[PDB]
């Protein structure tokens, strides 16, 4: 669609995709690995 | 907490030294006012135009900081009185359980020990902390006056005052009565040094009064 | 505790900030180039981000070639 | 006549104007050439005086706005009625709405936050809320989490309807300014149609829904094995059981027997003994009448046929004793300027919340609201500041108005070229009583303060002390608790019980309005209210007045309404706009409202609020020290602000530690705001361009230029902030307190 | 010429140019200048003629159920009012060979097909016989008038060849749809009213007209 | 309702009266055929206000005596 990609590549609605995406993905991470203090993996 | 409060303070000396500094190296001009030297330390601002000039002066960065300074101070000093009226009481495990989190800095500091002080004078009676619970409020009373001079700007009063002087001259009985020195507001940058003389005066009051009625409460 | 989460958030850190300036450079030669830091290029930026995943051998050499710091 | 008078796709529906950004303008349609084009741009967002001059565009603009309002109110009602369905323990607050916390908030179990989820009560794990919805719906006559689902489709129905609505009148098919333009039709419309018929179809609802299903209820009724509202209205043996006036059906009302309808339609003033909410007799008595009185209004002026009045009829020929020859004008600036009606209305619809606070507290409505206490003072707080913020709201507008819509050369006005030019001599003797009043109100505070700590409590302002009774509000008191038996037969007790009597409606152990009394300390912060609102009025009304010219800027409406200053020439002029005169008013507000919200929960805490005992003796909250410490200033730091926030802080712990959080962050985002409020622009300017250098340095200088904050956005920030930092502290401090006591 | 409470406005566009111009526009609904929307002289009259029309069989199919059914004619299980047939479940069910819902989406997908191209008619009318709808657009393509259409399909017989005759019965066919809503009101009002059919209605009323109207609001 | 009552003679003549004083009295497009004015508009608006002041008085007079 002409001129949606452009209003969603506008920086408040690409802000808030950008950050809706990476707020679940750390809220997926925590869901899987909560409550997480040390780095163990190394 | 005494490595996070040691950063808090790291924090406030690097932005009063940064506001100073600032000031100190953009006293002479800057790209938004070059010819700077030519206005002196103190002056109000360059105007409206520009996009805006409020607060340019190496005074106005002097006067930040000092609201940073004495922030920075307050911290310091939160730090030391807590650190030692929990080691005179005994203690020390409050501070190190308590010191890490700002409710802790909030519940176990400042509403604790400022029991024995706003007790100072309660409808049955006082003591005699009562000094000290009047200096209290002093303090704060003149902390928040300085927001009166910080936040309300002039031309509101120049324009207030313009009615008080037509309320003056046309009031009968007072007419006969007339200022020699025509009633100005406060200048700009006069104001911003009065609203941070009331802030600062508060502030020692108020800590003042805090530190030493929770300190003469109980003597540790 | 510290460093090997430390090294974690540099590396992530230094993505961000390596993409978001190579970004800047790549529409840093446009006609008005405000128009795009407001109204970012999807297909640019997606180009952009994954060009940062190996960032710290790019930001070494333009450390070494120069390209990291102005010339004024 | 009052034509439909509407135009065909004026603006074609695309997401053309979606992509370039801040195309409704000159001078931000081009794009950014620094970062205050994107503050500028929202700034101006909804600035549609700004944007096309003429009140056709501009009226079609607000109209369709409108309506995404409503869409949005709906989706929001939507959302309340569908958590109290889902999410919500609405069914086990109806079998026990005493001891069950209302709770219609679930948090998700992720990082620890679950603690908020508290042991509210009824099998559930919440958050308690304090919206007061429960005590809707048992007003209502719920009883189903079904029904609340629906209403939430219907409200999600109405929220669409409402944004194609706004869709449809905006760029398919809009009014054109001869139909905003005509409000007889308007007032006619919105008094026998909206608020009209809409208290007549509530009191519908009522009598058909709310009063069998709340005597139900009342009797004692599991909700589950209740009737159904639809029971009510088909089976007439269920509701004429019920009420038997039902059995008779509407020939009591079209034989003008209503004297038999007396069973469902009381005048029983007071409150409900069983619930502490009022009587829904009398409140469907009260949305009748107010459909009939409504209902005759709205025929008042003439819109299409010979009769009725002309608004410029009427103010046109309003002679009288002091300056009737005016009010000549007024139904052209009113009819051409959207800026006066937006002023006024907000005035009006801000002192009408206020208002509502003001007798939700005193008269509570709904069941088994008096003794949810944080339902009470978060309504009460709540409506508060919203009172207050629309009436700033009332000066900003005002003062738009003065600026931009004001032409005497056209649209001349008598009254407000009169107050115009003896605006002198109301801004002075304004500031002349709000002297006096900060004076003789919070300088007999300190009188109180100095008294009490010098050891002399004879010399206090209280009691037992020199005494400031407030005689006339006890002697109105006194009236009201004696109005029903004389001058009110028809009632059978007083509209409240705050006036006085042997009455005090406990619905278990809790008390819901028992009479407040009025003694010095009620003088003194009366006195500090009258005062607050006063120095408000004074920078409201300053700004208003002197929006245009003064003594000091003969050419301000050359200037601007939203201008930070002209220089610091003729001593300094830096606050001198009307814009800074609302953002003034707007910290006035905040003291105002905010001593208004803590007279309301100390004496609400001190003097009602509490517990009944076994042997008929009560327990307040605090108990009863509002005489004695809100007398002094260091009686509320004491009493009230560390006394009561001790809830707030020894939380951290169960549901209430969001509270707790919320209050330092709240406590933050104040002090936050006065980084703004303190400073000014080129200091942050010169900052930011040894940044920029910093920048520039490594290739990531970039291309929207970064600006300091405009010094009117500085002052709009910090404003901003402070308000939210000041009433979320409060807030958080609010209903933590009153969550953990009550 | 006949004008029913004519205005000073109404007889600005009412003149004589629509079936039943007598004028009747006190409100103002009809007026061409400054429309938009459906609340337009065209589509008003399309909708009085439409509505009219629906009416028209709804009040001879509503009462017909009951006309019959007092009379023997039909069984009298499917002798039901217009509101005891389904159509209000509080009031009323009869049991066809599918459920309520199952006809609804009959009537949606049917009348779908039957007003969609009307609309589009409306909108252009020279479609509706030019797409291949099993080529019975022969028919539906003839408009004329949008609510006059006049094909093979709806006019098969003349009835109204000479414009004297057809202005005639587009006067008669208007007037009997007017009167059909009314009656329709009638219906609704009544059964609102008494909960019972027009017909037991008419059959009270006639027989021994005692308690006619006064029975407001009682069932 | 029950015509000839109290409630009926009451307010039928407070009905009557109101368009009265507003077809030959002091009370006050849409062309009727009556000689001078008063219009479909004007017949219920006096209707409705004599119904209002039939209300009022069969209620006074319901109230006491
Ligand atoms: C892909 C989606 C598609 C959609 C949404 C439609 C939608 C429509 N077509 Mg349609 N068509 C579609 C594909 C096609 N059509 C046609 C050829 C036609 C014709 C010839 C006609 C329609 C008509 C219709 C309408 C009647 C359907 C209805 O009653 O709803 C029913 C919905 C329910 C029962 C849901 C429950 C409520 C509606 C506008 C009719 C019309 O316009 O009037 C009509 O005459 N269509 C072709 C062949 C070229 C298609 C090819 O893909
Ligand atoms: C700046 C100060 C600061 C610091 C250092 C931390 C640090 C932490 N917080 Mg705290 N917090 C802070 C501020 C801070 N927080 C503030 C301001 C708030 C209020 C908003 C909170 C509120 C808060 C809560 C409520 C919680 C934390 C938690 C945590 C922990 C995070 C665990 C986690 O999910 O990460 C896991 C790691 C990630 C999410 C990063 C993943 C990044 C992606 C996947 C990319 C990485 C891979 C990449 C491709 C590279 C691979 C290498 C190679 C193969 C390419 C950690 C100890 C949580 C905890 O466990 O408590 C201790 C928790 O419950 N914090
Ligand atoms: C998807 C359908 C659609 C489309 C394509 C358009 C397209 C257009 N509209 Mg229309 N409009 C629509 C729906 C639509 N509108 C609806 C539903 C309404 C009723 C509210 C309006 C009301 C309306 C008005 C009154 C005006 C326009 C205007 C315009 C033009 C400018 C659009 C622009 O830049 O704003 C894009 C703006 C947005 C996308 C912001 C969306 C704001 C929504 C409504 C509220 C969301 C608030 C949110 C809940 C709260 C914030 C939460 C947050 C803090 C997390 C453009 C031709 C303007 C015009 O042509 O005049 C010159 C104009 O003045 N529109
Ligand atoms: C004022 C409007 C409003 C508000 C503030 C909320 C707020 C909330 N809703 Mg509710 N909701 C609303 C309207 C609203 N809702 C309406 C209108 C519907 C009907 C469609 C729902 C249906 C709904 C469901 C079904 C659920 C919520 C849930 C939630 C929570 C998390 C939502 C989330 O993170 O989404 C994710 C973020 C994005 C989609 C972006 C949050 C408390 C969830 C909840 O409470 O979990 C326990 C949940 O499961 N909501
Ligand atoms: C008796 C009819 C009637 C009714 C009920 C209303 C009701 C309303 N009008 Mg008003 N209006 C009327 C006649 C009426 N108007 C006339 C005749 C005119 C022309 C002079 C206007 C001009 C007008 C303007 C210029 C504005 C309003 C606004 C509003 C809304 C104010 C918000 C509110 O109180 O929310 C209460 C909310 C509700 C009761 C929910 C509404 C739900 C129903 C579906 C809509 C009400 C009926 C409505 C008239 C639509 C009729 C059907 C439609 C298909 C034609 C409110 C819904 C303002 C508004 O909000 O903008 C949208 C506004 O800006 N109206
Ligand atoms: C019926 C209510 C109403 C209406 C229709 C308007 C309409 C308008 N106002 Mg008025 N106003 C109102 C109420 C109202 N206002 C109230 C209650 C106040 C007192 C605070 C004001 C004070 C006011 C001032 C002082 C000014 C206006 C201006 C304007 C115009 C442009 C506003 C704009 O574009 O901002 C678009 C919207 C925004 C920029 C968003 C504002 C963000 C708010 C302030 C933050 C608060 C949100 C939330 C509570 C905090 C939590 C957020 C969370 C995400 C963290 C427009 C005509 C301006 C004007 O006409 O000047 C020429 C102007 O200068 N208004
Ligand atoms: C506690 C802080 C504080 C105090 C005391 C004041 C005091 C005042 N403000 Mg300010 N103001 C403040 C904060 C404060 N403001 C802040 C933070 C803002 C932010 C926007 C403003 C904004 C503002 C505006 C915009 C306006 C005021 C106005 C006023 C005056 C109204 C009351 C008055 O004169 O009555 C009498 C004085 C008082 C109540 C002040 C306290 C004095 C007490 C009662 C005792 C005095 C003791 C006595 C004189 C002995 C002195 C000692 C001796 C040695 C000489 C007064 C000068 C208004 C004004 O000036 O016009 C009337 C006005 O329009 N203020
Ligand atoms: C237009 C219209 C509509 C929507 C209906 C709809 C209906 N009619 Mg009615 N009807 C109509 C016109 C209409 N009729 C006309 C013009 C006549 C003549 C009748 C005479 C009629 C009779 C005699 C009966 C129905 C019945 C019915 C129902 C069953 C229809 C069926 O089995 O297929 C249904 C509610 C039947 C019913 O009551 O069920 C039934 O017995 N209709
Ligand atoms: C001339 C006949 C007549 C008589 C005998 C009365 C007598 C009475 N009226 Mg009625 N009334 C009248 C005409 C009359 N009114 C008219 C013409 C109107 C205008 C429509 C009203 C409107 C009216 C209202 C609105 C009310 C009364 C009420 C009353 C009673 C108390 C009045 C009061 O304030 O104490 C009293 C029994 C009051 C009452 O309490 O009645 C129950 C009351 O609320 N009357
Ligand atoms: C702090 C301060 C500033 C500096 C404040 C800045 C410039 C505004 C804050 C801007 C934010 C931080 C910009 C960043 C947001 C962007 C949208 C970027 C998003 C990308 C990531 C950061 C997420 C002023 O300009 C000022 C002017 C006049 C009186 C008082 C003050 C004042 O107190
Ligand atoms: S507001 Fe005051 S300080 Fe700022 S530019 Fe204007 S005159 Fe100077």
């Amino acid at each position: 669609m002409r001129d949606l990609k452009t209003y969603l590549s506008v920086a408040p609605v690409l802000s808030t995709l950008w950050f809706g995406s990476l707020a679940g993905l750390l809220i997926e991470i925590n869901r899987l690995f909560p409550d997480a203090l040390t780095f163990p993996f190394f | 907490g005494d490595f996070l409060v040691h950063h808090a303070i790291a924090l406030g000396l690097h932005t009063t030294t940064l506001i100073l500094v600032k000031g100190a190296l953009d006293a002479r001009g800057s790209k938004l006012m070059p010819d700077k030297k030519d206005f002196g330390y103190s002056f109000p601002c360059d105007g409206p135009g520009r996009g805006g000039t409020c607060d340019i002066s190496a005074w106005d960065a002097f006067y930040l900081a000092v609201f940073w300074m004495l922030n920075t101070i307050g911290w310091v000093t939160f730090y030391w009185h807590w650190k030692h009226i929990t080691l005179w009481q005994g203690n020390v495990s409050q501070f190190n359980e308590s010191s890490t989190y700002l409710m802790g800095w909030l519940r176990d500091y400042l509403w604790l020990n400022s029991s024995q002080l706003i007790n100072g004078y309660n409808p049955f009676g006082m003591n005699s902390l009562s000094v000290w619970a009047w200096m209290f409020l002093f303090g704060h009373l003149v902390w928040a006056t300085g927001f009166m001079f910080l936040i309300s700007w002039r031309g509101y009063w120049q324009e207030l005052i313009e009615t008080l002087a037509w309320a003056h001259e046309r009031t009968p009985l007072a007419n006969l009565i007339r200022w020699k020195d025509k009633p100005v507001a406060l200048s700009i940058v006069q104001a911003r040094l009065v609203g941070l003389a009331h802030f600062s005066v508060g502030y020692i009051f108020t800590y003042a009064a805090f530190l030493i009625a929770s300190t003469s409460g109980k003597f540790g | 505790e510290f460093i090997t989460p430390g090294i974690l958030f540099l590396y992530i850190a230094g993505w961000i900030g390596w993409v978001g300036r190579s970004y800047l450079i790549a529409i840093s030669g446009e006609k008005k180039p405000a128009m795009k830091e407001i109204i970012i290029d999807v297909p640019l930026a997606s180009r952009i981000i994954f060009r940062g995943f190996i960032w710290p051998v790019a930001a070494y050499r333009e450390f070494l070639n120069g390209d990291l710091i102005a010339k004024d | 006549e009052v034509k439909i008078l509407v135009d065909r796709d004026p603006i074609k529906t695309s997401f053309e104007e979606w992509a370039k950004p801040g195309h409704f303008s000159r001078t931000i349609a081009k794009g950014p050439d620094t970062t205050t084009w994107i503050w500028n741009l929202h700034a101006d967002a909804h600035d549609f005086d700004s944007h096309t001059s003429d009140l056709e565009e501009i009226s079609r603009k607000v109209f369709s706005a409108h309506f995404g309002q409503l869409s949005i109110i709906f989706l929001w009602l939507s959302g309340m009625y569908f958590h109290g369905a889902r999410f919500s323990n609405y069914e086990a607050w109806l079998s026990d709405p005493t001891h069950i916390g209302p709770s219609a908030q679930v948090v998700w179990p992720i990082v620890g936050q679950e603690i908020l989820n508290g042991d509210v009560g009824g099998g559930f794990r919440g958050i308690q809320i304090t919206s007061g919805f429960f005590q809707i719906w048992r007003a209502s006559g719920i009883t189903s989490e079904l029904q609340l689902y629906c209403t939430a489709i219907g409200a999600l129905v109405f929220a669409a309807l409402m944004l194609f609505a706004g869709w449809f009148h905006y760029h398919k098919a809009a009014p054109k300014l001869a139909w905003f333009q005509d409000v007889e039709s308007m007032l006619n419309h919105h008094l026998a149609g909206l608020l009209g018929l809409g208290s007549l179809s509530w009191a519908g609802h009522q009598v058909h829904v709310s009063l069998p299903i709340n005597q139900f209820l009342n009797a004692g009724v599991d909700p589950k094995e209740i009737p159904l509202p639809h029971e009510f209205i088909l089976n007439r043996d269920l509701l004429a059981q019920l009420y038997p006036s039902f059995a008779e059906g509407a020939t009591p009302f079209f034989t003008l027997n209503w004297s038999k309808y007396s069973e469902f339609l009381t005048f029983r003033g007071g409150l409900d003994p069983v619930t502490g909410g009022l009587w829904l007799t009398d409140i469907a008595h009260h949305h009748l009448a107010i459909a009939i009185l409504f209902l005759i209004a709205g025929h008042m002026y003439r819109t299409n046929w010979g009769i009725g009045h002309g608004i410029k009829d009427i103010l046109e020929a309003h002679k009288g004793p002091f300056t009737g020859q005016g009010h000549k004008g007024l139904y052209e600036i009113l009819t051409t300027s959207w800026h006066a009606q937006l002023s006024l209305n907000l005035a009006m619809l801000g002192s009408l919340t206020i208002i509502v606070a003001h007798h939700m507290y005193s008269m509570p409505p709904y069941p088994y609201l008096a003794t949810d206490y944080a339902t009470q003072l978060s309504l009460f707080t709540h409506h508060m500041w919203i009172g207050g913020f629309l009436i700033v709201g009332a000066a900003a507008h005002a003062a738009i108005f003065m600026v931009r819509d004001y032409d005497p050369t056209n649209r001349y006005n008598d009254l407000l070229d009169r107050v115009l030019r003896h605006r002198d001599a109301i801004i002075s003797h304004l500031n002349w009583v709000c002297i006096f009043l900060g004076f003789h109100s919070f300088g007999l505070y300190i009188h109180n303060d100095t008294m009490s700590a010098l050891g002399r409590p004879q010399d206090m302002f209280s009691d037992t002390a020199i005494q400031l009774q407030p005689v006339f509000a006890q002697w109105i008191q006194n009236t009201h608790a004696l109005a029903p038996g004389v001058t009110a037969p028809g009632e059978t007790a007083s509209t409240s019980l705050t006036w006085g009597g042997g009455e005090l409606v406990a619905v278990g152990g809790k008390v819901a309005l028992l009479p407040i009394p009025l003694g010095t300390a009620d003088f003194l912060v009366h006195h500090i209210h009258a005062f607050t609102i006063h120095v408000t009025v004074l920078i409201l009304l300053k700004g208003v007045l002197f929006a245009r010219s003064s003594r000091l800027i003969p050419d301000k409406a050359n200037l601007g309404f939203r201008f930070p200053c002209d220089g610091p020439g003729r001593g300094g002029t830096c606050q001198v706009s009307a814009w800074d005169h609302v953002f003034l008013g707007l910290f006035w507000m905040y003291n105002a409202i905010s001593v208004v919200i803590f007279h309301f929960s100390w004496k609400m805490q001190s003097d009602v609020w509490g517990s009944i005992s076994d042997q008929g003796v009560v327990t307040h909250i605090t108990g009863g020290n509002f005489a004695q410490s809100s007398i002094t200033i260091n009686g509320w730091l004491r009493d009230f602000l560390w006394a009561q926030a001790s809830q707030v802080i020894q939380s951290y712990g169960s549901s209430l530690s969001a509270y707790g959080l919320f209050f330092l962050g709240a406590h933050f985002v104040w002090a936050f705001s006065l980084m703004f409020l303190f400073s000014g622009r080129g200091y942050w300017q010169e900052l930011i361009e040894s940044i920029v250098w910093a920048h520039n340095k490594l290739k990531v200088a970039p291309a929207t230029q970064p600006r300091a904050l405009s010094i009117i956005q500085g002052r709009a920030v910090g404003v901003t902030h402070y308000l939210l930092g000041g009433i979320a502290t409060t807030w958080a401090f609010f209903l933590a307190r009153i969550i953990a006591v009550g | 010429r006949p004008l029913w409470f004519a205005s000073s406005q109404s007889l600005s566009y009412l003149d004589g140019s629509l079936p039943g111009d007598y004028g009747f526009d006190p409100l103002g609904l009809s007026d061409p200048e400054g429309t938009g929307g459906f609340i337009e002289p065209r589509w008003l009259a399309y909708g009085e003629i439409i509505n009219g029309r629906f009416a028209m069989l709804g009040a001879a199919g509503a009462i017909a159920p009951e006309i019959l059914g007092k009379a023997g004619l039909i069984p009298a299980e499917t002798a039901l009012p217009w509101f005891q047939t389904g159509v209000i479940p509080p009031a009323g069910t009869y049991t066809y060979w599918a459920d309520n819902y199952t006809l609804f989406v009959l009537e949606m997908a049917l009348m779908g097909f039957a007003e969609h191209r009307r609309l589009q008619d409306w909108y252009n009318p020279g479609s509706m016989g030019k797409q291949y709808f099993l080529g019975l657009e022969k028919g539906l393509a003839g408009s004329g008038n949008p609510a006059y259409p006049g094909g093979p399909f709806f006019n098969p017989l003349g009835f109204g060849k000479d414009e004297k005759s057809l202005k005639e019965l587009k006067l008669k066919e208007v007037k009997n749809g007017r009167l059909a809503m009314l009656a329709i009101l009638g219906y609704f009002i009544q059964g609102l009213v008494t909960g019972v059919g027009p017909y037991q209605n008419l059959l009270d009323h006639l027989a021994d007209p005692v308690n006619n109207n006064v029975l407001t609001s009682l069932k | 309702d029950f015509i000839g009552s109290s409630t009926n003679l009451i307010m039928v003549t407070s009905t009557t009266l109101m368009l009265f004083a507003g077809r030959f009295g002091l009370a006050p497009g849409l062309q009727t055929g009556d000689p001078a004015g008063f219009t479909l508009a004007d017949t219920l608006a006096c209707g409705t206000v004599g119904h209002i002041i039939g209300v009022g008085v069969v209620l006074g007079l319901k109230n006491i005596g």
